[PDB]
């Protein structure tokens, strides 16, 4: 499947501190997130020679995900403490900048681990994304390795898609039926 | 000039009690071209194979997986039933369809 | 990782009978294209009530994959005999029509159950793709629950992605050193 | 021992598989639904293959001479139920099976082939099985030819009726009658 | 119309009766074998080619194997015909194991 | 498969003493009769109260399977001298009467549990039919319980056309090819 994660069960669950978008420190769950879709993405490491632009366009177009009712959430293996530190870094001396999306801290390796993205010789994530629907049940795995960003385009394609196939499951008995009546001759 | 799905009766389901819970990649070409065909010729036009799947408590349910482009033509053309071969069929059937999307039929 | 095929280790091989697309059935592996980069891309079921659009798109669109040097490959666990019947049961009946790509036969189930995408309890492949490099590397994992396609474009910008980082990796040594002649003031 | 856990004299494997039956639509049926009724349940190997499906054809033809010896024939292979339909409404002209009088099988897990114990592993395929179950649901007969040698419906039935005779003549009360020396 | 196992291959051949290997005995109905016996004197285009497997052997050797179009085969063989109608289909000795088993030969 | 006889593998070969039909004892193995189709038939007990006419029924056609190139062998867990002694035993008195087929006697009951017709609980043989081919492979099983005794005739069909596919396997290439000379033209 994905290291632990399968198509179809319910996701794995991590409590972890994250780095919330208004520059507080929170313990929070996958499990606190029931009731939305979770789009949750693995980056490698902060703080890396990249122009940060990935992370960045699911920060800014975060208002997309909101009115689909859906949540995104960053991760990678970096403490809280870095994870602050990148943020209040800003952009023109290769920081990250503030953040629409809380940032998932996973200092044990044991989220990347269970999701099935951990690059075990280096002890960092690969780009992992996962889609999560409101039930909490995993639809989607996208794993990319390190030099290929995520888009959000794609992301917001399979988020919709899910969503469309979820409300036409929400139906009523026909109170219609077949017979003499209704044949084509 | 049939269908490998339903290979005897046809019947006029009304578009309304089919649910069609996958979306539609439609060539608007193609649509265009079968709203045509409907018209001119309706005996072209295959009927659509539709599932019929009872619940846990014998609800009755109308799943439209095919005939993409031509429920969209009898959709445009506002008619209340297209012409449909019903096969009768489980709610496992219906899991490889939907997934984690399948619901909890009543 | 996804079930043993592993981003930046070699994709597992196969060898399994495919319907070509001239219409025969040819022996064929994964290592035979080698030099090539691979599109390979799992559907559930043959002859299914869906309108099958995205294998469709796959083959309609097999010049864009192959100008960029690589080569799509479809894959199910039906028989060949299967999937030699569904090219030629024509649409208009909800078959597939022909095909440009090959349509590789996995009835052992070990190749779905090699790329981690074999739903158990059926007995079927997820929606899973691959991308594959010119070296017989992994280096994307693409996995959807049965009811969301997959975008031809998504891929084609992952293999032009791919492509774009392995040719900035054909180098020659720098000409040129750093001193007291380049230091700007 | 045996037939891979099929075992004569044991009660049959129980398998819940999604058929297609003669009316072209889908149920899910289990060999215990049969209980009651004698089972002829027999393998092919795969649907869409070259050959004549003349076998699988002559027990769909004589299905009325299995139902007036209260028996029902089931056929199975490892091809999907959407397969086994696609398969039916293909006509034979064009190398399909046409329309069936018996219910086809589905097995793509290959378990209800493993557990009859013929299941060609190196294939994925069953080879040309055939098992005969009691009303009971008890196996009293195993037939399993290599893949070119087809089954007859005649000696089909020459031992469901054999195996009914026996069945019948044990339905005894005791002996009414004494000897006296 | 047309073959769900030769749609998709245009051309038909004259296959001569004496080369198609059928190893395959037929349970022949010869009301159906004489019913297309008519159906090929009075309209030939009525009845389909039949399919056969064309397998190269180890050292490059054609083999034409018929499985199929029994009735149809028998018929032409009534009519002592020369050839039959037939689209040919490449395939493997793997593909011929499925239909033979450990009759398959060691085809050279 | 059946115990450890697995269809298109080699048949499980034994060495055992048979009641030859001239009346001698000989010390025969399955392999003895490569290059020959072979039926292997166990049945469950000599001496028992039923008419043996599954058993003579071979034995009387045993002409028709030779014709087949193909030997006919019996065998159950009884020894040796028992067989000889049904034979000797007239039909009229319950016995088998005289035999055109080798019964092959197994006293260790191993080569019932090698094709997997052994029923543990009686120390017997099930009513157990197998088809080998002139290269020793299995082709064929069939296993009856004790009731139901086997066709002469349906053993003939199966020996036949596992004789008929295995023939049309000698096969020399075709000496034709397709071409320009032999396509079909649109009419």
């Amino acid at each position: 499947s994905s290291g632990n994660a399968k198509i179809g069960h319910p996701a794995p669950n991590f409590k972890a501190t994250a780095v919330m978008p208004d520059g507080q420190f929170k313990d929070i769950s996958l499990s606190d997130y029931k009731g939305k879709y979770v789009v949750f993405f693995f980056y490698p490491l902060d703080f890396t020679f990249v122009c940060p632009t990935e992370i960045i366009a699911f920060s800014d177009r975060a208002e997309e995900f909101k009115k689909l009712n859906s949540q995104v959430i960053g991760a990678s293996v970096d403490s809280h403490f870095v994870h602050l530190a990148w943020v209040n870094t800003p952009k023109k001396q290769g920081g990250l900048g503030p953040m629409n999306i809380p940032l998932v801290s996973d200092p044990k390796r044991t989220i990347a681990q269970d999701y099935g993205v951990l690059k075990a010789d280096e002890g960092i994530s690969f780009r992992g994304l996962f889609i999560i629907d409101d039930k909490g049940i995993l639809r989607q795995i996208t794993v990319n390795d390190l030099p290929v960003g995520r888009s959000v385009d794609e992301t917001l394609r399979l988020v919709q898609a899910f969503q469309f196939t979820d409300k036409h499951g929400e139906v009523s008995p026909a109170g219609w039926k077949p017979g003499s009546d209704t044949i084509k001759p | 000039p049939m269908s490998i799905h339903s290979g005897a009766a046809v019947h006029n389901v009304p578009l309304s009690v089919l649910i069609r819970p996958l979306p539609s990649v439609l060539d608007p070409a193609k649509v265009q071209s079968l709203v045509d065909t409907i018209r001119e010729d309706p005996d072209s036009v295959p009927p659509i194979d539709v599932l019929w799947i009872k619940g846990a408590q014998g609800g009755d349910y109308f799943y439209s997986f095919g005939g993409c482009h031509r429920y969209a033509a009898y959709q445009q053309l506002q008619r209340e039933t297209i012409p449909a071969k019903l096969v009768q069929s489980t709610l496992s059937d219906l899991r490889v369809y939907l997934g984690a999307s399948t619901p909890d039929l009543q």
